[PDB]
RNA sequence: ACCUCGAUGUUGGAUCAGGACAUCCCGAUGGUGCAGCCGCUAUUAAAGGUUCGUUUGUUCAACGAUUAAAGUCCUACGUGAUCUGAGUUCAGACCGGAGUAAUCCAGGUCGGUUUCUAUCUACUUUCAAAUUCCUCCCUGUACGAAAGGACAAGAGAAAUAAGGCCUACUUCACAAAGCGCCUUCCCCCGUAAAUGAUAUCAUCUCAACUUAGUAUUAUACCCACACCCACCCAAGAACAGGGUU
């Protein structure tokens, strides 16, 4: 069907300018307490996720150096260390990555 | 209508949907970490649970072997599930698989999830953390705590 | 359920129903408010060009739980009078018939078995 | 034979006497009926020659002697399966490998 | 151990403690009559009240072709083919007007369900309405019978040879050919074997049934 | 910002409020156990004409019951949960022919209830209910708020009147609302298998108010009438009905007494203002069963 | 004293009062006579009502 | 008659109906050449209901089997931006006929393109306070020469309609459905009677008045209102709703 008049401004501005189709107040907004960025509660702060996955990232390029090609996942367990740090006792018997930094203070 | 069903659809059908979910866990089970859609993960995580406690039969088990060479494509990832994974898993009788919202997608506006197996080698994802002992409401509920133990 | 135009078994030993012809007897009519007749309804049959009233006796629907359900719609021919025109009938009936609201007495007096 | 305790048959003149026997049968029984002891509905009034009441524990049938002699009540009740009239008709079989052949 | 199919309850979200109170009332029945241990494959012989007739009493033997339903209200079907006619009875288990359930014969069949038997020859289906109740020994591992059974022509009641049905007792070889087989493989499904979500593991359901039950008697 | 109770308890405190709620939900119940010797209200014999309060029954599921006669009859059984008496309002204050009492029904949490209402259940001095329903009663069925409710409130042999929200199906078309036939499958039918036919008449330049057409289908109450009351469980507070109820099962139903012409005066030997296990005057048995029901553990029946 | 009204002629149950409801066959039509047991004020309040001038001012 | 309807024609049919009473059936009365059973005629009543096949594009009609009955209309001969296109309609062809021919025919026969993404109005859970058939009792009675064959009061079975539900059966399987199960409640406004005047009898009263007759209504359902983190849901398009001890 076919519209049979056109519709004025102010028809429109009311259809357009109502509560129901305006942008609402998010209020779950905080204070990240760990970096002091912006993050939305029940969410993970956007910061401390990438600073993690940047780590991670790295560390899975380490793994692929070791494991060297593909179907060569190993049947141990892992565990990564970094400069001035030595496998334990129990670490003893498992699979060693090494760094070339410290340790930061996050990861423990 | 449609109340009290279980599975949501997800793929170009039914085969689509575990064929995918197969990916998702072939991927978690290698790398122990992975970031995909919302939905996908939380559906996908029944599954990777219910893998383990397959894996915690053994290698023995003809019923287990059977099972996992279906669920992880890559092979070489069997050994890995029945020799690293269910080792690992043997004191907790279940939870295996935490899951966490992290921020939307860039190019999609999707919500994502996070969804790593307990106790990997990875650095740990920043978790929701509750307040202190020592703020000030949770001493004023220790203190009616203490009325109580003492009051008997 | 025996509606228009179904198939039935004329388990009788009454020669009309038993006499070798090419046409399967079929149901013109169910003498029923709604068209679908289970047991004891009575219905119009098209046998061997002519119409005879039949009194459905076990049906494949299934009906309540401990009454008998057969394999093949089993009907009895009557006569308007209410007279069944064979002598016997060999197939058991099942024995709700006895109860149910109509002339049941007399299919009941030639039948030898009861389920 | 789970249909009652005692079956009688009983024959007639006419028709009308029938329907004489039959009513009288049933007047009597409300007389003598229990309270809790349910009604009972004669059969076949438009029928000529048989008419058919039904008690608890008894069952009638009312005859010409006509009819009589092409039912046979007495000798399928008596004998069940052994009767002449269920030896003449035989149980039909589909052929093997289900073929007709003229 | 052997537990009745009708005390493990369908997966649902009714409440605990809805079954416990069916159980009380399903077990109080069983003390007044006893329920034998049956199987789909076995012979049974029924004897019931009769409400059509003055409390006359009526036997049926058939052969189990389905055991279903949970609760009071659970039911198992009985056939037999009674001098030319095929007979079907669904009986309730815990309907009062039933007085002696006896096993004849027990025995399992290769598959869970027998419905497939209307569409067997006649005679796999014809059983003697009086035969001699044949006994084993107690503590007898329950005997299965391997019978695959010859069927009438293809139109059927269900379409059997399809894998959803999954009958394992069935001479296909005789009826079908290669190319009618080859086509009802495209309705395989060979995820479902795998599919984790989709089991019922009803071990620590059945443990809490026992315990319920050890308490009865 | 909205803040929820957990928002700023620590992992050692959340088990300590857990439990300190629940001991004082358990300690409000034990209070109110004890109907007659706490300073009651005068307790009047019936009369014709009057109505006396309902209960507010959870729907637990459906069972099958044996008659004498060999019938079988499905009921639903209906259990009382923490049912008590909230509020009594007198036939001046609620504008009606009737004074109303108000039952609450399934016990609740106070962490999920609104401020005022949580205010209300103080000064009663129990916890939060989920569902209030009103009765309208004559004023000698009037009885002092607190006070709870059983399920051999009613008899075996009494006729109920059950009123609960429907099953909800959401916006559902024509056909399966109002059960309109619909357009045949084949022999043309171009994108009309499922449609509405004409709406109304040509001659008329609207559409009559009330008309049959797709829309939102349940989820609204609906009161079924004149359901016999088989069996009582007195432990567990079930009631045992004919028939089919309203909503789906774990919902919560309004049972009161059935209004329907034929039983308007069946009241007279029916615990009229409630009925008081605390009385002791006779302990109710275990269960408490209709003539006809066939008893659970009772030799199988013949018809001779 | 609105029930205490009086009415002229046999205008107690000869007028009618018709109203009709938005739905097929909801056209009713009552009597004087029984529109004023229903509700005393009724008669009175629909005499006054149409008698006011017909705009927004009237309610 | 008319510068009113129609350039996606019109007849039927599908779906869905709204209304009128001049009532086909069911309800209430009067009369009868009303023994009873059926009937014939008139008043009142529109709440409810008013079948399925075959032939033909059928509207009609005929035929067959039923029913309680298978009403008469109006609504742009209701409704085609909801649907068919069977007949009749454009381009092709034939029979028969007209015509010198091209071509034509109120005949017969074969084939033949049905668009639209809804802007506005209107509407999208108001209440079911449920109808009917049959069988039995009365009773095989009254009545009637016989044949035949009642009414009120009551009981049971069904069928449909509305509103629900899933314990069984069934399609199926954390559920949804029917082929399955549960519930379903007021009366009619035409007449039949007294007492009693105008018109001291009588007379049912557009006299005053008194009973059938309430000559109008039910009862029932709903009915508190944080956070509007997040999760879950028998709630749901979104929104909202319920639970989260
Ligand atoms: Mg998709
Ligand atoms: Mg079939
Ligand atoms: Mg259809
Ligand atoms: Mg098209
Ligand atoms: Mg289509
Ligand atoms: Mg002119
Ligand atoms: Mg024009
Ligand atoms: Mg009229
Ligand atoms: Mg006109
Ligand atoms: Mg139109
Ligand atoms: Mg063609
Ligand atoms: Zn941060």
């Amino acid at each position: 069907a076919a519209p049979k008049n056109r519709r004025t401004i102010e028809v429109n501005r009311c259809r357009r300018r109502n509560p129901q189709k305006l942008i609402k107040v998010k209020n779950n907004i905080d204070v990240c307490p760990e970096c002091g960025h912006l993050k939305q509660k029940h969410v993970l702060c956007a910061y401390c996720y990438e600073k993690v996955c940047k780590e991670t990232a790295e560390i899975r390029r380490q793994i692929g150096k070791q494991e060297g090609g593909p179907f060569k996942a190993p049947t141990i367990e892992t565990v990564v260390l970094y400069t001035g740090e030595t496998p334990s006792e129990q670490d003893q018997g498992k699979r060693i990555i090494e760094r070339d930094r410290k340790r930061p203070s996050w990861f423990t | 209508i449609s109340h009290g069903r279980v599975f949501r659809r997800m793929g170009l059908g039914p085969e689509s949907r575990i064929h995918l979910l197969r990916n998702l866990l072939t991927g978690l089970v290698r790398h122990e970490r992975i970031e995909a859609p919302w939905a996908r993960v939380d559906e996908m995580r029944g599954y990777a649970e219910k893998l383990i406690d397959y894996g915690k039969l053994g290698d023995t088990n003809e019923r287990a072997m059977r099972m996992a060479d279906f669920w992880l494509t890559e092979k070489d990832l069997i050994p890995k599930l029945f020799q690293v994974l269910a080792p690992r898993y043997k004191d907790q009788t279940g939870g295996y698989t935490r899951m966490l919202q992290i921020p939307n997608r860039s190019l999609d506006r999707a919500k994502m999830a996070v969804i790593e197996y307990k106790g990997n080698c990875l650095p740990p994802l920043p978790l929701p953390r509750r307040d202190s002992h020592l703020t000030l409401l949770n001493q004023l509920l220790q203190g009616l705590r203490q009325d109580l133990r003492q009051s008997q | 359920a025996i509606q228009k135009m179904t198939r039935v078994r004329v388990v009788d030993n009454s020669a009309l129903g038993n006499s070798p012809y090419h046409r399967a007897p079929r149901c013109i009519h169910v003498y029923k408010k709604n068209g679908v007749g289970k047991v004891g309804d009575q219905i119009l049959l098209a046998i061997k060009g002519q119409k005879k009233k039949a009194l459905i006796v076990g049906h494949c629907m299934p009906g309540p739980r401990m009454t008998p359900r057969f394999d093949s719609n089993n009907v009895v021919l009557i006569e308007d009078n209410g007279n069944p025109v064979g002598t016997r009938i060999k197939t058991p009936i099942p024995t709700s018939l006895r109860k149910r609201e109509g002339e049941y007495s007399k299919v009941l007096a030639i039948a030898q078995n009861f389920v | 034979m789970r249909y009652t305790d005692y079956f009688v048959i009983v024959s007639g003149t006419s028709t009308r006497h029938l329907h004489a026997m039959a009513f009288y049968v049933v007047k009597m029984y409300k007389h003598l009926k229990c309270k809790r002891d349910p009604h009972v509905k004669i059969e076949g009034k438009d029928t000529d020659d048989w008419l058919c009441v039904d008690f608890g524990s008894m069952v009638i049938h009312l005859m010409l002697p006509e009819t009589r002699e092409i039912y046979e009540l007495e000798k399928l009740w008596t004998l069940r399966s052994y009767d002449d009239q269920l030896a003449q008709i035989a149980p039909e079989t589909v052929p093997e490998d289900f073929i007709l052949g003229i | 151990r052997f537990l009745s199919p009708e005390f493990i309850p369908r997966r649902g979200r009714t409440d605990p403690l809805k079954f416990q109170i069916e159980r009380k009332d399903m077990l109080e029945r069983r003390k007044v009559l006893h329920i034998p241990e049956f199987y789909v494959g076995s012979i049974l012989r029924v004897t019931t009240a009769d409400p059509y007739a003055s409390g006359k009493i009526s036997q049926f033997l058939g052969i189990c072709i389905q055991r279903s339903g949970r609760g009071l209200g659970a039911t198992f079907i009985l056939r037999n083919v009674i001098e030319g006619q095929g007979v079907e009875i669904c009986f309730e288990l815990y309907n009062p007007r039933v007085q002696e359930i006896q096993v004849v014969k027990l025995e399992k069949r290769l598959d869970d369900s027998l419905l497939y038997l209307r569409d067997a020859l006649p005679e796999y289906s014809t059983f003697d309405v009086n035969m001699k109740p044949v006994v084993q020994e107690p503590n007898q591992k329950v005997p299965v019978n391997e019978l695959k059974v010859k069927m009438k022509p293809k139109p059927w009641s269900k379409r059997w040879e399809r894998p959803n049905f999954n009958i394992k007792g069935i001479r296909f070889d005789l009826c079908l050919t290669e190319q009618q087989m080859k086509e009802a493989q495209k309705w395989n499904q060979p995820w479902l074997e795998f599919d984790m979500m989709r089991e019922y593991d009803t071990s620590k359901i059945e443990a809490a049934i026992w315990k319920e039950i050890e308490a009865s008697k | 910002s909205g803040t929820w109770w957990d928002e700023h308890l620590s992992e050692e405190n959340v088990p300590f409020i857990k439990q300190l709620v629940s001991d004082e939900d358990k300690a409000q119940l034990a209070s109110k156990l004890c109907p007659l010797k706490d300073e009651p209200w005068p307790i009047h014999p019936w009369e014709p004409g009057s109505f006396r309060v309902g209960l507010i029954a959870l729907k637990l599921g459906m069972m099958p019951l044996w008659t004498k006669d060999g019938q079988k009859h499905v009921v639903t059984l209906l259990q009382v949960q923490d049912c008590h008496v909230l509020k009594y309002t007198s036939k001046e204050n609620c504008n009606g022919k009737m004074a109303t009492l108000s039952v609450g029904g399934k016990t609740v949490s106070r962490f999920r209830k609104a401020t005022s209402i949580l205010e209300f259940y103080r000064e009663l001095g129990l916890p939060p209910k989920q569902t209030v329903k009103i009765f309208n009663i004559t004023d000698n069925a009037a009885i002092k708020p607190g006070t709870p409710l059983y399920a051999a409130h009613f008899r075996p042999g009494q006729y109920v009147d059950v009123t609960a929200k429907t099953i909800g199906k959401g916006f559902q078309g024509v056909m399966k609302r109002w059960g309109f036939k619909g357009q045949p499958a084949t022999h043309g039918q171009t994108k009309t298998h499922r449609r509405p036919g004409a709406v109304a008449t040509g001659d008329i330049g609207r559409v009559w108010p009330g008309t049959k057409m797709p829309g939102k289908m349940g989820n609204i109450y609906r009161t079924e009438y004149g359901l016999k009351v088989w069996r009582i469980n007195t432990k567990h507070n079930i009631i045992y009905v004919n028939g089919s109820v309203p909503g789906h099962k774990n919902c919560l139903v309004k049972v009161k007494d059935s209004k329907l012409p034929a039983y308007k005066d069946l009241g007279k030997n029916l615990p009229f203002p409630t009925y008081f296990p605390d009385g002791d005057e006779e302990e109710l048995p275990e269960d408490l069963y209709d003539e006809n029901v066939c008893q659970p553990g009772a030799p199988s029946i013949t018809f001779a | 004293n609105t029930r205490h009204i009086a009415f002229s002629g046999n205008k107690w149950e000869q007028k009618v009062y018709s109203s009709h409801t938005g739905y097929p066959g909801g056209f009713r039509q009552v009597t004087a006579a029984q529109l004023h047991l229903r509700d005393p004020v009724a008669i009175v309040k629909l005499a006054i009502y149409g008698m006011l001038p017909k705009n927004l001012h009237r309610r």
